[PDB]
RNA sequence: GGCCGCUCCAGAAGAGGGCCCCCUUGCCCGUUAUCGGGGGCUAGGCUCGAUGUCGGCC
């Protein structure tokens, strides 16, 4: 019956602002302490701020003191995290979480319910669609009677990109790798598939690359030497 | 002086029915103010254990924690398939609350060598001034693998990035992709582009390569 | 010198306090809040006090 729903995450440049929201149902904010904990891409968990809505008390991690402000509105059963002067190193999934109040425990214990998280990306990078290049099946890079081919989805921003093959008809043996952030601020990633070498003449292989933030759709056909 | 929580091991492999132990050491005493969380990819953490050994409502009894000095232990007595996940410890003895780096429990399976494949940059990309050379390591286990890029027999460094998939849902293997990125000018300087893969499943490293043009 | 005092000065000065360790909060306690007891360490850094090597008045 308990739900926490975060909203307000998005893309913004350094020095900008965002206001997160944490809508709670199934329990009352005045019977809890509310927290924001962030998870940077690939990294662990790190606490940001906490608030006791019953009393007004708040606390902050030393790295957001004076930039972020946690607040709660009991008339909306919601908590908020105003984020000013965002830097790149604030990029993360931001979760809110409740600690339940127990009038016998004499202090706040673990974080016993977490929301789904909202993504905050802080970057100077410009929104841009990908360039798709074929990863050509080789005449000298067969594995068995099995060949690998693919397509490189390069220099796009922000995440995410969707890739399918032959309009979704080809799914078996597909690996679409996690994107990597290059030093230029743009993402790149490859999707690959293994295929019978004997099918290299008769079957046509086309990767369908879609990037919503840029309305960019590419269909790239990959062919041998 | 924040209290630091250091989790070990960084990851471990196990099979259904096994007894799994994860440990977490506090930089100084935290009495019994420790909690343990489970988190699965692209999902929220779930509280398992609080006050170092107390079972949270709804947490199955195969989960248990204990304390020895500043060492804290999460035990799963009989690993079930839905427990493959990342586990974090946390202290709340003192603010700021702090988290361990997390322990990933991965599915055990038998060793499998990767199929290696090398991809020269497309002609299309070369005219735009950049060369990406891609090396694919397909369907291997365990995770640990090393890709060495070699250009005219010269060991490359700092000009490649790697990405790895999660354990395949059907056969639990990994696949890795490494991209070597060059200025087109540097690419034209050299002939032989080699990808040398080492892995426990390969008795000797596998080199895949091409020559520019030929 | 007498009387008064601690605003300045001293550290010549105690107590609070602080840090660490044990006890699953364990006499009584506990801000919607992390204690208490036991142990070890801590002095001039804060409060409060005391003092003179201080100050005020006659």
């Amino acid at each position: 019956e308990v739900q926490l729903v975060e909203s307000g995450g998005g893309l913004v440049q350094p020095g900008g602002s965002l206001r997160l929201s944490c809508a709670a149902s199934g329990f009352s904010l005045s019977s809890s302490s509310m927290h924001w904990v962030r998870q940077a891409p690939g990294k662990g968990l790190e606490w940001v701020a906490s608030i006791s809505p019953y009393s007004g008390s708040t606390s902050y991690a030393d790295s957001v003191k004076g930039r972020f402000t946690i607040s709660a509105d009991t008339s909306k059963n919601t908590a908020y995290l105003q984020m000013n002067s965002l830097r790149a190193e604030d990029t993360a999934v931001y979760y809110c979480a409740r600690t339940k109040y127990h009038y016998k425990n004499y202090y706040w214990w673990a974080l016993d319910y977490w929301g789904q998280g909202t993504l905050v990306t802080v970057s100077s990078a410009s929104t841009k669609g990908p360039s798709v290049f074929p990863l050509a099946p080789s005449s000298k890079s067969t594995s068995g009677g099995t060949a690998a081919l693919g397509c490189l989805v390069k220099d796009y921003f922000p995440e995410p990109v969707t890739v399918s093959w032959n309009s979704g008809a080809l799914t078996s043996g597909v690996h679409t790798f996690p994107a990597v952030l290059q030093s230029s601020g743009l993402y790149s990633l490859s999707s690959v598939v293994t295929v019978p070498s004997s099918s290299l003449g008769t079957q046509t292989y086309i990767c369908n690359v879609n990037h919503k933030p840029s309305n960019t759709k590419v269909d790239k056909k990959v062919e041998p030497k | 002086s924040d209290i630091q929580m250091t989790q070990s091991p960084s990851s471990l492999s196990a099979s259904v029915g096994d007894r799994v132990t994860i440990t977490c050491r506090a930089s100084q005493s935290v009495y019994y103010s420790v909690a343990w969380y489970q988190q699965k990819p692209g999902k929220a953490p779930k509280l398992l254990i609080y006050s170092a050994s107390y079972l949270y409502s709804g947490v199955p009894s195969r989960f248990s924690g204990s304390r020895s000095g500043t060492d804290f232990t999460l035990t799963i007595s009989s690993l079930q398939p839905e427990d493959f996940a990342t586990y974090y410890c946390q202290q709340y003895r003192r603010r700021p609350i702090t988290f361990g780096q997390g322990t990933k429990v991965e599915i055990k399976r038998t060793v499998a060598a990767p199929s290696v494949f090398i991809f020269p940059p497309s002609d299309e990309q070369l005219k735009s001034g950049t060369a990406s050379v891609v090396c694919l390591l397909n369907n291997f286990y365990p995770r640990e693998a090393k890709v060495q890029w070699k250009v005219d027999n010269a060991l490359q460094s700092g000009n490649s990035q790697e990405s790895v998939t999660e354990q395949d849902s059907k056969d639990s293997t990994y696949s890795l992709s490494s991209t070597l990125t060059l200025s087109k000018a540097d690419y034209e300087k050299h002939k032989v582009y080699a990808c040398e893969v080492t892995h426990q499943g390969l008795s000797s490293p596998v080199t895949k390569s091409f020559n520019r043009g030929e």
